[PDB]
């Protein structure tokens, strides 16, 4: 069994290069994030232009949602993160504290917590309610790449150009694991939807799935082009078991989970894929791509 | 404008 992804909507309105996708946790929308300052918000089924809501200084490399669909968090070079309310438009609060690019976001399940990663190679810890930092994470020695919850919002995992992935009780900030058979720059990592495992992606055109606790690789992924950007993979669960990513080769590539082997290739865009996401509860794909393409793409499969 | 948007040189 193979997807059937085909295109149905082509998203145009960004003026620069679209950073990063995202679904709505109820399923209903998705929110772009671009180099042109701007977050959008766009029907998840329909492809239809919601809104724009402004307010940072310089572009944005991320977007998240809240457990509630309610708030965003966006990620900016201007060295905040914004906290939006999505209905008003309104930015709740400005979260300063970063020295650098602000590259990575997300929200804990709970949503009380807003995890950042950026390029002042620290991890904070923010609290939603407030805007305050409750801890800075002396995380890497490089710029961290991606930053994730898991399921129960126990554990933070962290991605950098330093070559680690790292494991943060959430509580505690303490650092609970370290994973090592060579080090290329990690650009993307995330916990599976059941939080036993990471997938983790390498500038060595590589896609990596790991088994945390025992620091084992269980599968790798290749076929596509990954060796100067940021891309993010995904886990699709709503209907056959796949591994969604962009590539630097402009398309969007889809894995068997199991066997590895390339089940689909998506062609359409024209510049680098920078970032997919996959509906929370339809088989349905969003992509983003960079400057010289400046659109997102919705693909939909029957499996 | 956007880090993510330009690449790891």
């Amino acid at each position: 069994v193979k997807p059937n992804y085909a295109l149905k909507f082509t998203l145009a309105g960004h003026t620069k290069a679209v950073s990063s996708v995202k679904f709505s946790p109820n399923g209903e929308w998705l929110a772009s994030s671009s180099a042109d300052k701007l977050i959008k918000i766009w029907g998840a089924y329909d492809g239809k232009f919601e809104k724009t809501i402004s307010g940072h200084k310089l572009g944005i490399s991320d977007v998240a949602w809240s457990s509630d669909s309610n708030l965003l968090v966006s990620a900016s070079d201007d060295k905040t993160l914004k906290i939006w309310d999505v209905s008003s438009g309104k930015c709740l609060k400005t979260l300063k504290g970063h020295s650098n690019y602000v590259f990575c976001c997300n929200f804990n399940p709970q949503s009380n917590l807003i995890v950042s990663g950026s390029f002042d190679e620290s991890v904070r810890i923010w609290d939603v309610k407030t805007g305050k930092c409750l801890k800075t994470l002396p995380a890497h020695s490089d710029p961290v790449s991606a930053v994730h919850f898991n399921r129960d919002g126990s554990l933070i995992v962290s991605s950098s150009y330093d070559g680690l992935c790292r494991i943060w009780d959430t509580a505690s900030g303490q650092c609970l694991k370290t994973l090592i058979d060579d080090n290329p720059p990690v650009s993307f990592v995330k916990f599976s939807p059941n939080g036993k495992y990471i997938l983790a992606a390498t500038l060595d055109n590589t896609l990596k799935l790991w088994d945390y606790s025992k620091g084992k690789c269980l599968k790798t992924y290749t076929g596509h082009k990954n060796e100067k950007y940021c891309i993010f993979a995904n886990f699709s669960v709503t209907g056959g078991k796949w591994i969604v990513s962009g590539s630097e080769d402009n398309l969007v590539y889809i894995w068997n989970l199991q066997t590895k082997e390339i089940v689909q290739k998506l062609q359409g865009h024209t510049d680098v894929v920078i970032s997919t996401a996959c509906h929370p509860t339809e088989n349905i794909i969003a992509s983003a791509a960079l400057e010289n393409d400046k659109t997102i793409k919705l693909w939909k499969s029957d499996c | 404008g956007s880090a993510r948007a330009e690449p790891k040189m």
